[PDB]
């Protein structure tokens, strides 16, 4: 087996394997995750640089880890399939012994572990993904928003933006999203969602990806038809 | 360059510079001798005094193998006891199985392929000393050196370390006027006084001397190490000498 | 020791690349260019070889294009050795879906364990990549007809018409300009050879340096039939739509 | 240009390496010479004893490998015995397993094999010999086979091996063009042995002592080295010209 | 433990399971349910050594429910069953077999057709109109041969079960406290909550 | 067939008072009808004011007081020379005991 | 610590190139010519045998290989690859083919394993790829004659005839104006023979020259009868004399 | 590069100094052991005001008589914390028994210096171990991972540890009550912290014997930074 | 130089320079002092606190009833040599019912760093320890070095300024070997010994350990007031 310690320290005290793992998610695709009141919502940022695509079959941006979580990502497509399965085996894993599903912060706690894992074992690279968790807790009405990044931290957050121009996006959100007054409605959330990436998407097409987490394993993603709708309304709330 | 940053890899030359750079660890080493005799074979080693804080008689460098070999080296001491306990284990397996003692020859090439197998990896280090080692086998007395190559030959006798050129010269006196042989108890003698002769390079600080001898009449076959007496008799013969 | 000679095969660049995955893309841009489309009614593969001798045996040879099951076939662009590899994995990984499940494994299932085992080259064992891109042509019972490429670095995409190896940005403008939904598989045929001709770097398209397989619908209803095009066909489908 | 440090190939397609081992087999400065007879083949070797404080019997470079088959090395001696310890494990090895004797060629073979390796593989170094094996075969007659550092191996009529090795080769070349057979046209190996060592002072342009040579000598059913005085012996019949 | 039962009706699979779980000389237990839903139209019974049988069942259900996140796509009850079968088969060469038999009822969404599966232990699998294992068969099969048809209602397959349970009560050494009785159709799973 | 066990005999008592405890035993040594010793001690010694006795089979008994006299020395090395009390002492020789659960330990031991 | 080399020692360089298949494919190119031909009713694989030392007998050293009793195979490069391989294709002949289906492997099956082991020494750890080129001519049941080359990436493509080493240049233009797809195993030995000629500088005779067919089966050198079904050989090493024979015709 | 087990030319291990520069870039961490309990005080540091503040969990309890803080790439500490807690769960199980405060640094720092070509290189963080125990009583320990742990009264680690760690130098007598000490460790986190020292951007936690390791929560905090500015204004 | 990158690698002049390297975090270590009479084997270590709040880092390390040691340089690296030695103590008393000879201490000492030398991935030990031991010999002290360099003294220091010490106990010689029957007169010389490689701060209560083995003495360590008796 390939021994090599790949991940180091320099002497400015920097891992810079972690850091360029970083640079490889900064490039990723922009992802975002915004708290409402009794829902999550999870947006994602679709490059076209390619059309000619077939949308029923192109692995969707959003996957369901179990019925009641769902996991986004920012950064290399390859190396996110890899946490996604280990978290979805984990899940059920989690069911067999536990009898209870996972909550969002031990699944998060759970993926954030393996990306550590990944920075300090010989022969391996880090993981050049940060991923948003959202759902909610079993029998808990409370909604989860969580992130992870290629070191292994992760945190919760209110609303977050990860990958290209997400300083952009959590510059809009930090003045756009009140604590005091989260979104109340589900409509309201998922408008805030959209308009967050509207600062870096280019056009409304088939650009933008929205998945909305209800509680007790309620999910379902829009399609372009219902997204259309928040574009179209937004754009004509510009007249001042 | 390039060629000598790495272990096992050969120069335009044709040679493996760490190999050589092992034997300047030897040649920086205190002097070690032995002298095949008669029935047996003597070793004797140049033993720095740092300080009058050593406990002189209880820094031993002389090591046995198995009941009839005696080890001496120069160089790294550590890397020497590393090679002596390979060459037990050799003993003793070769002991286990064939019941036999191990002849020397056969010993001999035990340690020889052992420390030729350090210079076959960049994964490891050549050993960082020569070793003078032999014994009275059912074929009479062998003495043999030793060098991190892995290159080894038998002797009339032999000498390694800083004194080695002294040593040497002085050897090859004694082969020339003792054609016919040299007694167990005189090579004591001989190896004292050499040991003082070869101490003229080490003249910095002074020495303890160290000798053992195995030889067939006096040690009956057996490795012991010549104390009390004998030694300070071979002691005195060298003071004299070196007058 | 022996880290000296290592090149690291599984780092980042200071821009977050890997580094032997956009060398291994470099490599494979050189390599012949095969074309996938996919019809209403079935799936074309199309294949140009590596510029072919007169005296290189034309008939019983297949350097591009490999079956994987009935239902499967892959184009090959890069190393055909590093190509059949991956292909053997895939055809046992066919298998055991079939003997464990009793059902043909579903194209996509197949396809993501290739783009993982891609993947995994590139974040461990400090091995080289595999310089291979497919395009997977097959069909199931749920989604159909599916067209996929896969790449050195493990990623993985569905496509109604795609290329890879040579002159792929020229080509996908070319499919990109002619194709449409509602289009027929001798149709896609007819686009796939019109798009090598252009996007070919001699100047005759001759059938001896054309590898040819079409998936379709025609069968006893129902079923799918699998044909890798014998080179008398590929000279015969040439001379119907008037290349030669 | 680490491409000169490990068994990689050089711009030009060369392991350099391989090429740098071929230059230690000349360290020693020692040239062999092999010949055959009608029953026997023969190999000479110089002995050079520099030092007087050395035990001229333990110096040796021609090697007893099996009852059968004999071994001389050209290259240094740490890298020669860790040769000669192979092989003789080797041949034994293969006695147990298929129930008769190593023939020479077959250890040639073997070895050469083992050579290659080194030659791919990148933690192993090659070793710094040339290996000519020799025998009385009993399928084939008299035998030499010779291996070097880059796993190539070759059955010989005769052969040489060392610095001065070009001269005892056309040496050879010239009597074999001229004799216009396979072998030394002789009856006893005693006579084939006056050939070689000849043979070997002509192209030399050297005169040797009883401890200037090293002679190995394969029979049927036994290969075994002369001491001093069977060579002494071989040297003083040389006089008789 | 003791009996379980199958039956395929025009468009149902119903399986009945007994309820007691015995510890030697006491029936320890009289509401054990014998089943574990592999996914939405996929249901497995089980009986078997103690352990075994839901440390088995447990798995499957796992490495089913994985399957069905993994694809976001339920299995046919066909590649359920030959997936069942491949782990009896693989566990019947194993340092310690797996000691289950199982029922798999399952409805065929995508054929709209039920299919009851029996495999023992040894990884034996049949397609089966009706189905039981252990000592259940010799008792119940006598009259499934007479009264099965393969387009009864859900209700005349209850009402063909009750006689099968009846004959069991009657004739049975072992007082196995009724069975828990499961429908597997085209709305999914539910429970008849008595018996 | 090899029997690795056998029994030594012998008998143990331990009695606790209120602020003293004893450990007795006889010191007979036998195997099946003979005598081995009459002063063979089977009562030990295990510092921290701990005494052991591991009756039954006396090469199990003897293994075992050494492998705890061990585990005596190895606290105070690794927790800074504390003095092990009787009840943590107890629960070692459990995980000893435990340890050859399904290879045991022919011996009846009483601290 | 024996193998640290557990990492590729072939790597893509930024132009995309894999430096060690490139080098491999240069030590081929100064290697000896070696070519093959296919005729309708057998195929020829023939090289030059170029002697070290005069000293040196040559029959010993022998550069065209039976690997099945119907292959055979031929090289250019660096030797002691090549003899290693012909060692490993053969075992894997058995191991992988006739010790389950009770029958040799067919051509293109037994090249598939050649290549594939040369493709491991391309992307395994601490290993160079193989510095050699073969020709492997055979013939199987089902598919016929046939003539393949393995290069060092462990690529194979099928030719009607080719030659590598240092005049395949040469010679694949010699082989273009002369091949038909009409030639009598007699006629392509002929050719194999003349395009030799081109590319060997010294004596050009029976001694010097090694050549095999890919023929019809030689019940005589079976080793013995009374299996109908078992006729022998289609491989046969032409002998010193049996070139001679046709350097008369010439 | 280098062996990632290599000595400077100095004698000190490059990679374990290199992670010494890590630790100091991280969030500031201070502890204060007194007769009347051990203080264990963080600067969170939230990177954005959208991430919620209590998640920042850089105080986490081993045992009941065991808490630690940390300060540097706080990823690397979940597997210190694991095996701490593993350790002290698994000495009771043995010998039923608390295990001593010094004992359970020791085992915490074993791991630390098994690296190389066992993880590939040191850890990237420095713990501060606090807890009582009947022998030695309360404890402050700081465990870096170069392997070796000093005992402290008072200590402080992360990027404000300099100037933190010569007042607490000033501040720190033997007589300390437990409040003072509360008050001294938000005094001196106020001093070193980039952004203004409120209940949630700065978290408290204490040892006693009695009530074992807590976590204050955000009011009884809040509470005694009020006590702290109200104090300061005197004098 | 280029010879430095690792231990496996050979200076052109014949030297192991990590192992050089090694040695030197022992000269950056706080000093300790050993010497030994015919009767009883003392070792005085000076401790090193961080700052002025910081515990004094524990110097000295009992290995069995008979034996123990104090070290200069990497704690890590003694507590593994340290507990490698309690080890083979232990093996000693329990297979051959034999209190291990201090000579073969040294020996197991000597061929466990030198592994550490010659093999790829390693690295030296960084510490140096002085192992003293009342044995079947009597009374011994050893000076180990990470190059494997073992050596039996009547008395040494290792550390920083440790020159200082070697020199008196080196005039001292003939004072101290013959404190026999006295425990507290051969420690009294310790510290008398290790005063002369101080400057500006001297021996306080905590600051200063003392471990003394003998012919009646169990090894034992002296730390806080148990040693304001010799200051």
């Amino acid at each position: 087996g390939y021994d090599r310690a790949l991940s180091i320290f320099s002497p400015d005290g920097h891992i810079f394997q972690v850091e360029y793992a970083l640079e490889a998610v900064k490039r990723g695709t922009c992802a975002v995750g915004v708290k409402g009141k009794n829902c999550v919502v999870l947006g994602c940022e679709r490059r076209s640089t390619l059309k000619l695509q077939d949308t029923r079959i192109t692995p969707s941006k959003v996957s369901k880890i179990d019925s009641h979580v769902v996991l986004s990502f920012s950064g290399l497509n390859a190396d996110s399939r890899i946490l996604i399965e280990k978290a979805r085996v984990e899940a059920q894993s989690h069911r067999l012994t536990l009898e209870d599903p996972v909550t969002v912060e031990y699944l998060t706690r759970y993926v954030a572990g393996v990306q550590q894992r990944y920075t300090q074992s010989g022969g391996v690279r880090p993981f050049g993904v940060s991923t948003l968790i959202a759902g909610f807790d079993p029998r808990d009405d409370e909604p989860k928003l969580y992130q992870t990044e290629p070191s292994g931290i992760y945190s919760s957050w209110s609303a977050q933006t990860i990958g290209r121009n997400s300083k952009t996006v959590r510059e809009f959100l930090e003045k756009n999203y009140d604590r005091k007054e989260p979104p109340a409605t589900v409509e309201e959330c998922v408008k805030l969602t959209v308009r967050s990436l509207l600062e870096v998407v280019q056009t409304g097409a088939k650009n933008i990806e929205i998945t909305v987490v209800k509680p007790d394993s309620d999910i379902v993603a829009l399609s372009s038809e219902e997204i259309n709708q928040y574009v179209t309304q937004i754009e004509q709330e510009k007249q001042e | 360059t390039g060629y000598d940053l790495s272990n096992s890899v050969f120069s335009p030359d044709g040679r493996n510079f760490q190999v050589e750079y092992a034997v300047k660890a030897v040649e920086n080493g205190t002097t070690s001798i032995g002298i095949k005799c008669n029935d047996g074979v003597v070793f004797a080693v140049e033993k720095l005094i740092t300080s009058k804080l050593l406990v002189p008689q209880k820094n031993v460098k002389i090591q046995v193998v198995d009941r009839h070999i005696g080890c001496v080296y120069s160089g790294l001491i550590p890397d020497g006891r590393h090679l002596v306990n390979r060459g037990r284990e050799e003993a003793a397996s070769f002991k286990k199985l064939y019941k036999t003692p191990i002849p020397i020859p056969a010993f001999a090439d035990r340690l020889g392929q052992y420390v030729q197998a350090h210079t076959l990896y960049n994964s490891v280090r050549p050993f960082g000393v020569s070793t003078i080692f032999g014994g009275v086998d059912k074929n009479g007395a062998h003495l043999y050196m030793l060098e991190p190559s892995g290159s080894y030959w038998g002797y009339k006798g032999a000498a390694t370390g800083k004194g080695r050129q002294s040593a040497k010269a002085e050897l090859e006196k004694l082969v020339d006027h003792h054609p016919e042989g040299l007694s167990a108890r005189e090579a004591v003698k001989q190896a004292a006084k050499i040991i003082y002769l070869a101490h003229e390079d080490n003249k910095e600080k002074d020495f303890e001397l160290e000798i053992s001898w195995c030889s067939l009449s006096e040690t009956n076959g057996l490795h012991k190490f010549v104390k009390g007496d004998l030694l300070q008799e071979a002691i005195d013969f060298a003071q004299k000498e070196i007058n | 020791g022996s880290r000296r000679y290592d090149s690291r095969t599984t780092i980042f660049s200071p821009e977050g690349r890997l580094y032997q995955v956009e060398y291994a893309l470099e490599s494979i841009s050189h390599a012949g260019t095969a074309i996938g489309i996919m019809a209403s009614d079935g799936i074309v593969l199309a294949a140009e070889r590596k510029v072919t001798s007169t005296l290189l045996e034309q008939d019983t040879s297949t350097e591009k294009l490999y079956k994987l099951n009935d239902k499967i076939a892959v184009a090959v662009a890069g190393l055909t050795a590093d190509a059949e590899i991956l292909i053997n994995t895939a055809r046992i990984h066919a298998q055991n879906y079939l003997k464990t499940y009793n059902e043909d494994i579903p194209v996509e299932i197949l396809v993501r364990r290739l783009s993982d085992i891609k993947q995994g080259y590139t974040q461990h064992g400090g091995l080289r990549p595999f310089g291979v891109s497919f395009i997977y042509a097959g069909y199931d019972d749920r989604y159909g007809y599916q067209l996929y490429t896969s790449n050195p670095s493990g990623n993985y995409t569905g496509w109604k018409a795609i290329s890879v190896g040579a002159n792929t940005s020229a080509a996908q403008t070319l499919l990109q300009m002619d194709y449409k939904d509602d289009m027929k598989v001798d149709d896609a045929i007819e686009l796939a050879l019109k798009t090598l001709s252009k996007t070919t770097d001699s100047s005759a398209l001759t059938y001896d340096r054309l590898e040819f397989a079409t998936i379709r619908k025609g069968a006893n209803d129902g079923e799918v039939y699998q044909k890798i095009f014998k080179p008398q066909e590929i000279k015969d489908i040439l001379v119907k739509t008037g290349i030669t | 240009g680490y491409d000169r440090h490990i068994t990689i190939f050089s711009p030009e397609g060369r392991l350099y390496q391989v090429e740098y081992a071929f230059k230690a087999t000349n360290q020693t400065n020692i040239n062999s010479l092999a010949v055959r007879g009608k029953d026997c083949t023969v190999v000479i070797s110089q002995k050079k004893v520099p030092d007087k404080l050395l035990d001229p019997t333990t110096v040796s470079y021609i090697f007893c490998i099996s009852r059968t088959i004999g071994m001389v090395v050209n290259g240094p001696i740490p890298d020669a015995r860790n040769a000669a310890l192979r092989a003789k494990a080797e041949a034994a090895e293969f006695r147990y397993k298929y129930g008769y004797d190593m023939p020479c060629d077959v250890l040639a073979k073997r070895m050469a094999n083992l050579s290659q390796i080194y030659t791919q593989r990148a933690y192993m170094r090659p070793l710094g010999v040339i290996l000519t094996f020799v025998s009385v075969d009993e399928e084939l007659g008299p035998s030499i086979y010779k291996t070097d550092p880059a796993g190539y191996y070759v059955g010989y009529k005769a052969t040489a091996t060392g610095p001065k090795q070009q001269e005892i080769t056309t040496n050879l070349e010239n009597h074999f063009k001229k004799s216009k057979i396979d072998h030394i046209n002789e009856e006893s190996w005693e006579k084939v042995v006056e050939f070689a060592i000849t043979h070997m002072i002509d192209a030399l342009g050297t005169e040797f002592s009883k401890n200037d040579l090293e002679v190995g000598v394969a029979t049927k059913d036994k290969f075994f080295t002369l001491s001093a005085e069977n060579i002494e012996e071989r040297l003083v019949a040389i006089a008789e010209q | 433990m003791d009996i379980i039962l199958g039956i395929r009706v025009q468009d149902s699979v119903i399986l009945a399971s007994s309820k007691a779980v015995t510890r030697g000389i006491s029936v320890l237990k009289d509401s054990d349910d014998k089943t574990r839903q592999l996914s939405p139209h996929t249901l497995m019974s089980f009986a078997g050594e103690a352990g075994d049988t839901v440390q088995f069942a447990e798995y499957i259900q796992a490495n089913i429910q994985l399957y069905s996140i993994r694809e976001d796509y339920e299995l046919s009850p066909q590649a359920v069953s030959s997936f069942v079968r491949q782990e009896l088969a693989k566990s019947i060469r194993s340092r310690r077999p797996y000691q289950v038999n199982v029922l798999i009822g399952g409805y065929d969404k995508k054929k709209n057709k039920p299919e009851l599966y029996q495999i023992d232990y040894l990884g034996t699998k049949v397609e089966l109109p009706y189905g039981a294992h252990g000592y259940s068969g010799f008792y119940t099969f006598s009259l499934l041969d007479h009264h099965y048809r393969p387009d009864m209602t859900t209700e005349e397959g209850l009402d063909l079960l009750k006689l099968c349970v009846q004959e069991l009560e009657k004739r049975m050494p072992m007082d196995f406290k009724g069975v828990i009785v499961k429908i597997v159709d085209k709305d999914g799973i539910r429970q008849v909550d008595d018996f | 067939q090899f029997n690795p066990y056998g029994d030594n005999g012998g008998t143990i008592l331990g009695i606790a008072g209120e602020d003293f405890a004893v450990l007795a035993g006889d010191t007979r040594n036998i195997t099946d009808y003979s005598i081995n010793s009459r002063y063979e001690p089977k009562v030990f010694d295990c510092g921290d004011n701990i005494v052991m006795s591991a009756n039954g089979f006396a090469a199990d008994g003897d293994a075992l007081v050494k492998r705890f006299k061990n585990s005596v020395k190895w606290y105070h090395f690794d927790h800074n020379d504390k003095k092990l009390s009787i009840n943590s002492a107890a629960r070692n020789i459990q995980h000893l005991l435990y340890g050859k659960r399904f290879f045991p330990y022919y011996v009846h031991t009483i601290i | 610590m024996t193998d640290r080399y557990s990492f590729s020692l072939t790597t893509f360089s930024p132009s995309g190139k894999l430096g060690q298949i490139d080098y491999a494919l240069t030590a081929v190119k100064q290697g000896v010519t070696s070519l093959g031909i296919k005729a309708t009713n057998g195929v020829v694989i023939a090289t030059e045998k170029k002697s070290s030392s005069p000293l040196a007998m040559s029959e010993t050293l022998s550069k065209v290989s039976l690997l099945t009793p119907d292959i055979g195979a031929v090289y250019s490069g660096m030797g002691p690859d090549y003899r290693v391989l012909v060692d490993k294709s053969r075992k894997v002949a058995h191991t992988s083919y006739k010790r389950i289906y009770g029958e040799y492997p067919p051509t293109k099956l037994l090249v598939s394993e050649v290549a594939k082991i040369m493709q491991e020494a391309t992307q395994s750890g601490g290993v160079r790829p193989f510095g050699v080129s073969l020709l492997i001519a055979g013939h199987d049941e089902f598919n016929g004659f046939s003539l393949y080359q393995v290069d060092p990436s462990g690529s194979y493509f099928p030719w009607k005839a080719t030659a590598i080493g240092k005049g395949s240049v040469a010679a694949k233009t010699f082989l273009e104006k002369r091949w038909n797809d009409e030639l009598e195993l007699e006629d392509a030995i002929h050719i194999a023979l003349l395009t030799l000629k081109e590319s060997v500088e010294g004596e050009f005779n029976g001694d010097t020259i090694e050549l095999a067919i890919i023929g019809d089966e030689n019940p005589d050198l079976l080793g013995y009868t009374g299996i109908p079904t078992d006729k022998g050989p289609r491989f046969r090493k032409l002998t010193s004399q049996e070139i001679n024979d046709r350097l008369e015709a010439l | 590069d280098r062996g990632v087990s290599t000595f400077s030319p100095e004698g000190r291990l490059f990679q374990v100094e290199y992670s010494l520069e890590a630790i100091k870039l991280g969030s500031t961490a201070i502890g204060i052991a007194t007769k009347e309990g051990v203080v264990l005080g963080v600067e969170k540091r939230a990177t954005s005001p959208l991430l919620e503040s209590d998640s920042i969990e850089k105080i986490v309890e081993i045992d009941r008589h065991i808490g630690c803080a940390m300060s540097g790439l706080t990823a690397d500490a979940r597997s210190m914390i694991e095996h701490a807690r593993t350790a002290a769960v698994t000495h009771n199980l043995y010998y039923d028994e608390d295990i001593n405060v010094e004992s359970l640094t020791q085992s915490v720092c074993d791991l630390a210096l098994r690296f190389g070509e066992l993880m590939s290189r040191p850890f990237g963080v420095a713990l501060l171990i606090a807890g009582h125990d009947a022998d030695d009583g309360y404890q402050l320990f700081h465990a870096e991972p170069s392997g070796t742990f000093y005992r402290y009264n008072a200590k402080a680690i992360g990027s404000g540890s300099e100037g933190a760690q010569a007042e607490l130098l000033n501040e720190w007598h033997s007589s300390l009550t437990l409040k003072e000490a509360e008050l001294l460790v938000l005094k001196i986190l106020k001093q070193v912290m980039e952004e203004k020292l409120d209940e949630n951007n700065a978290q408290l936690s204490c040892i006693t014997k009695q009530d074992g390791f807590k976590i204050y929560d955000n009011e009884k905090t809040a509470e005694l930074i009020k006590e702290l500015k109200e104090k300061e204004a005197a004098e | 130089n280029n010879y430095d990158g690792d231990t496996v690698t050979f200076s052109p002049t014949g030297r192991l320079f990590q192992v050089e390297y090694a040695l030197e975090a022992i000269k950056q270590g706080s000093v300790t002092v050993g010497l030994r009479s015919n009767t009883h084997a003392v070792l005085v270590a000076l401790k090193r606190n961080a700052d002025e709040l910081s515990s004094y880092q524990k110097k000295i390390i009992k290995c069995d009833e008979h034996m123990g040691l104090s070290l200069a340089g990497l704690a890590p690296d003694a507590r593994v040599l340290s507990n490698y030695l309690r080890q083979q103590c232990n093996y000693s008393s329990l297979v051959f019912n034999r209190k291990l000879a201090v000579e073969r201490a040294g020996h197991l000492l000597c061929d466990k760093a030198q592994k550490n030398t010659q093999s790829y991935g390693g690295r030296p030990y960084g510490v140096g320890l002085l192992i003293i031991g009342y044995d079947k010999s009597g009374a011994h002290l050893l000076e180990f070095q990470p190059s494997g360099n073992v050596t039996e003294l009547y008395g040494t220091a290792i550390g920083a300024r440790s020159q200082g010490a070697k020199t008196y106990l080196e005039r001292t010689l003939d004072t101290f070997i013959k404190i026999d029957g006295n425990p507290d007169e051969l420690i009294k010389a310790g510290v008398e010994a290790i005063s002369q490689s101080l400057r500006d701060e001297s021996l306080t209560v905590d600051n200063l350990s003392i471990a003394i083995v003998g012919k009646d003495t169990p090894f034992t360590i002296y730390d806080g007031e148990a040693v304001a008796k010799y200051i």
